[PDB]
């Protein structure tokens, strides 16, 4: 962005002054759709020396005359040249400035505009920057930030030592890392999007998106009327252990419910028995074991059950020892099907054998796994979009990295998936993922696609669930994401 | 109120 | 809280006349919410002559010439100096009273006002008292007791041979323990608490509460929107045998269904096979047993599912015999885990290990569990607050006694639940509640505070019930919870 | 009042303690259901040295841990009994008090208690209560009185220097005639009268009451299912000259919309025809005239006519020369029966003729016409209830002394109107009232029944007007009168 | 009707 | 509220 | 739309 920005006064002639004109005016008539009738109000405008306080500058003069009371407190040492001319203008309309905070300003004020920091914001604040943030966050009044809630830091959703927050943030083009990934999604509070003049080319040629309702109505598959089982794809399902008889169940209604026409589980006997009792549309082969889990000498009739499907998902239940773990690669190095890739099938793979796959490949490791297959820690793994985008181009995969906000990369394109809410933080939620993104693939989506509408769709299912969002479990989501379907469209 | 009179 | 009217006057200088006509002027405002306007009504006020008579007196001199008729029935053989002052009063201002009753005079009134004893009960109620007494039962007239109704001890919720039956009971300051306690909280109808000018600081005093709404709501757990599974805590519940495979899916789903992150099963093989075939989120561990039943042979087993866990629930179903008393008790002795301690586990536990261990534990028995565990009737255990603070206090856990109305106490805070309904009354329900306890604990909620928000929303899931209560069973109660946490806020 | 708190205390035996405390916690009661709950709000309660001050102790007292602050500033010099003692209460229960006022100590408070005078103000309020007074009525904060906004004379209505504003006034056991009389009434806002533990007996042996709903209602007479227009009684009305063809219709009117059976007016030819062609209703009775006004030669005519009806009004539109004096004066002398005098009729009236008079008589003047007819100033005659009084009881009439609130007297009982509002002020309105009376005495009303019911329902009728009052017309509230009928019932 | 008249 | 909790 | 994405 700061490259669009550049490139819209550079090349494309936009004076730097009339892009500044139309940020402020937009946090103006955003402030108006979420505040009703700006007149009642009294503002204090927090400016930085920079350009994000260039903005506050705008915002502030125009509100001079319109409501209650303005006054900027102005912060900074120095002024940037759009700055130094916007609070020319805002002192030659009429406007107070004063540079000096006191604790109690706050009690004559009902909205604090925010325009200390904006993208500009390098290394930690600490002073009476930071003092003064502090005191916002305990006032009570109403926040509004410009671009992004000062101390977010706009690349990472990092808070460099205190932050701003926010109950809403306006930012200029496209929404920035820091608003999608925690914390700084927490701190930005309801996030508008404003259109502040960028040629809407280099708009576009941005790289890294959030998923949209628009973007996954676009995707979802065809439904011919003269269609068959087959046309809607088979799915095996690789899952489950004499520990864990319920995440088969899950995958595989996962797949059913987004539409496949067939799902298939193999899993160890008697613990297949499970699916058909809880689901009886579903086909759960038996498979013989020694100890309940599966091992090399399960691995024939593994490749022959994986013969007439179209994908294979692999991992959820299966335990993690050393049986599974030659099973799982001895399977996958053989397996030429695509294969979606989850849980202990994770936790066991040997990433030599993602590469030298001719078919393809999502994993969709929750940051725990990813910590462990890239052998670093979670902190380091965690919210990480650049280590995602690396592992999938240098392993020829999607990679899912799930947390409240999911990062869908393949190396060149990356999505950020938004919906969801802590239902999802329990047991099984992940099961039903791996079974939409491999009944997606079977529908004829490809992996990036695939696992770009099962995100979101999976997110959606949960936030439709009518009771509090605590008491959600992976059944109840299931029965939702018809449901989610229908509201896509 | 702010933009427009109507 | 006759320690409370008494600083109030002798420290904080309130005049008992003003407390005297506060409390009969809320009798009055509180019947006018009830019945509408009194004006059509004719009133019979029965008044003693201790200071519940004199709130009479004070009522019954309030509706002089507004209502249609008032007589007073004096009982007493003697009046204190605020009933006197008031009878005074009554008299002063043309009341009528008289002081034979006739069987018949209750034909002649709407209303009848009973403020013959309140706190100052002491011993059975035999004579005329009593022949009054039940001649106003018999009327179906509507009655509004003054405090409590006449015949309640109000420490106990007992009935003194005999007690009056109020649809309204108007008490002042705090409802008292026997309007919360069985029989009398059925004799006390609606009860309302009205405000007669005590000071905050002394009504907040008081040390046994009811649990409200409103400390359920400050009490409940955040869900932090950057959260994962772990964040909300891990369960393992013990439990189960091959005489009740139920119990441990309504455990396992009592701890789901409240948010908790992940919960893991322990039960005896194949039963353990039954709950992930209802509930497949569950985890369900088959642990290999001699006969069908938990003993020492599965202690290590069971200490080693317990180090990745939060807390620990043990008892639903496990069957009472030797094998599982040497089991549960060495396992408790071992476990450096919070327990939660339930059914089976209760009838063979070993007191002197709750002593000994350094970790924390509820223990949840009904009054047939309790009468066991410390050796007495059930008559002697039943709604008994002080003992159930001793064994708290003695063993250093968190005890819930369940009952119609639930004690939980930890030795120094005891707390009354009032929510729930018949309902409950059927197997499966105990074991609901105890997976909503450990599910609590598990999120980081004290062991108080988990037995205390546990036991309110298990008695309000039941309220919400569509049909009648007595259809409700376990399954139908686990489906309701998420509604009941919605509700509270 | 003073009278009725001495008797209900000395006589009654109530401690002047417990009148105290009611007192104050119906304020609060009052609050409560005009701000919803109180617990969001900020207090400041200005308190005397007085009685007025110690219900506003008792108030500050009873907020004290239920609110958001509470501040008590004393202004008095001394406290009574009563204050000090409630004072003395206020603070052991932990109140703030202070003694100096602060003009920026409104800022800190949402609601305003203004309790420095009551009953007992003496004289102009002047100096630091009056700078206090005009800080508060300058503050946009919400404003309760106690009993009556301080500055207002209790007796008069009048405002002593300078007066509280009252969003709500809070007064004891009957309304004050300050509370009902201006500027008085403009300054209580919305009036509450509670109940505070007086006798109903002394309450209702109050001798100036306000007209009122429920009055108006058992006064309104029978209507007969078996009747005929000689049951609803005759009307004769002597109006209008060849200036005010108008005043004999409208006149007309008021007594037919009030459902008397037959109304004849003489007014000079050919403005009688005016009426006719208005409402054919009508009997309008041509009287040959000179110059187009009454005189004696028209006395003969006139005595005939009023042979026949039951109730003679005169006055509206007469005119008032020489010539109309004799005729009305010689007519009124004649007449044996009841008059209703109105207007011109009162400008040229001998009150002598009054006395000598068997019949009765109503006069409805207006404070311009009162003065006149008593030869004093419109401001000695003005809301002087006790002159109204004087003169019905040496000129045995009753007196309607028109104005916003208007005063009904016979000399021994008076009533206050305060139906109404200014849409009344305008030309027609009084030759409606007198049609009213005429009529209502006509259908066997009393003078002063008659009188008392047609106020309310004038002033009624106005309320019901639908669009703007200023709007209102003499003819729009002829047809509104018998929706303010209906709606009485 | 019992505290207030209105 | 200030009179009455139910 | 044309001002604000939300
Ligand atoms: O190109 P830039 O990255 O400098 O953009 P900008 O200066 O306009 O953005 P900003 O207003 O945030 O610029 C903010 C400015 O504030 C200052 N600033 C940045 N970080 C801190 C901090 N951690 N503490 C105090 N001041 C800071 C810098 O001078 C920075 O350029
Ligand atoms: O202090 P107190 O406990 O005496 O309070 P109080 O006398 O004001 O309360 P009460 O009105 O109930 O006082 C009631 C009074 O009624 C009498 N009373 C208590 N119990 C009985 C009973 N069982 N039968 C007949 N009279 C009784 C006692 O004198 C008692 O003090
Ligand atoms: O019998 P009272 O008429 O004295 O009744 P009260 O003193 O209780 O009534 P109040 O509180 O108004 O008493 C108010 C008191 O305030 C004082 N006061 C009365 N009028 C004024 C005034 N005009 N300026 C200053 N103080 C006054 C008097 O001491 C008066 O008694
Ligand atoms: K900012
Ligand atoms: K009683
Ligand atoms: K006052």
């Amino acid at each position: 962005m700061k490259e669009i920005d550049e490139l819209t006064i550079k090349e494309y002639g936009v004076d730097s002054r009339i892009l500044m004109e139309r940020a402020g005016i937009s946090v103006v008539l955003a402030m108006e759709e979420e505040l009703g009738n700006l007149s009642d109000y009294r503002f204090l405008v927090l400016c930085g020396g920079g350009n994000n306080g260039g903005d506050g500058f705008v915002v502030a003069r125009n509100l001079l005359g319109v409501v209650k009371d303005v006054l900027v407190v102005f912060l900074g040492k120095k002024k940037t040249p759009d700055c130094e001319y916007n609070y020319g203008l805002y002192k030659k309309f009429g406007g107070k400035v004063v540079e000096q905070f006191e604790p109690s300003i706050l009690n004559e004020f009902d909205v604090v505009v925010d325009a200390i920091f904006g993208t500009g914001l390098r290394g930690e604040i600490t002073g009476e920057y930071a003092e003064i943030i502090n005191l916002v966050n305990k006032s009570g009044k109403v926040v509004v930030s410009v671009d992004v809630p000062s101390g977010i830091d706009s690349n990472t959703g990092k808070v460099l030592r205190t932050a701003v927050k926010a109950d809403l943030t306006v930012t200029f083009g496209v929404p920035k890392i820091g608003h999608i990934l925690f914390p700084g999604r927490d701190l930005t509070g309801k996030l508008k999007v404003a259109n502040i003049g960028h040629p809407v080319h280099l708009i576009n040629s941005i790289n890294r998106y959030v998923i949209t309702r628009e973007m996954v109505r676009s995707l979802l598959p065809e439904r011919p009327r003269d269609s068959h089982k087959g046309t809607y794809g088979k799915v095996l399902i690789i899952a489950g252990s004499r520990l864990y008889s319920g995440a088969p169940v899950l995958s595989g209604m996962g797949s059913l419910k987004v539409g496949t026409g067939l799902v298939k589980l193999a899993v160890p006997f008697p613990q297949n028995l499970i699916a058909t009792s809880r689901f009886p549309e579903l086909i759960s082969v038996p498979i013989d074991t020694e100890k309940g889990f599966f091992s090399l000498q399960n691995l024939q009739e593994c490749l022959e059950l994986s013969k007439d499907v179209d994908v294979v998902a692999i991992g959820p239940g299966l335990g993690n020892n050393e049986h599974v773990r030659e099973f799982v690669n001895e399977f996958l190095k053989t397996l030429e099907k695509p294969a979606v890739i989850d849980a202990d099938a994770i936790n066991v793979l040997d990433t030599s054998v993602l590469k030298e796959r001719k078919s393809p490949a999502v994993l969709t490791p929750h940051p725990g796994e990813m910590a462990r297959l890239v052998k670093k820690t979670v902190g380091d793994v965690k919210y990480n979009y650049e280590l995602a985008e690396e592992f999938a181009k240098e392993n020829d995969c999607v990679l899912v990295l799930k947390s409240a906000t999911t990062i869908v990369t393949d190396g060149e394109k990356t999505l950020f998936n938004i919906t969801g809410n802590t239902g999802l933080s329990k047991g099984g939620s992940g099961d039903v993922l791996t079974g939409m993104i491999a009944g997606f693939i079977a529908q004829g989506l490809s992996p990036l696609e695939a696992s770009t509408v099962s995100v979101y769709l999976h997110g959606f299912a949960a936030e439709l669930f009518e009771q509090d969002e605590r008491g959600l479990t992976a059944s109840e989501l299931l029965r939702l994401i018809p449901e989610a379907i229908r509201r896509l469209k | 109120a702010w933009l427009f009179e109507a």
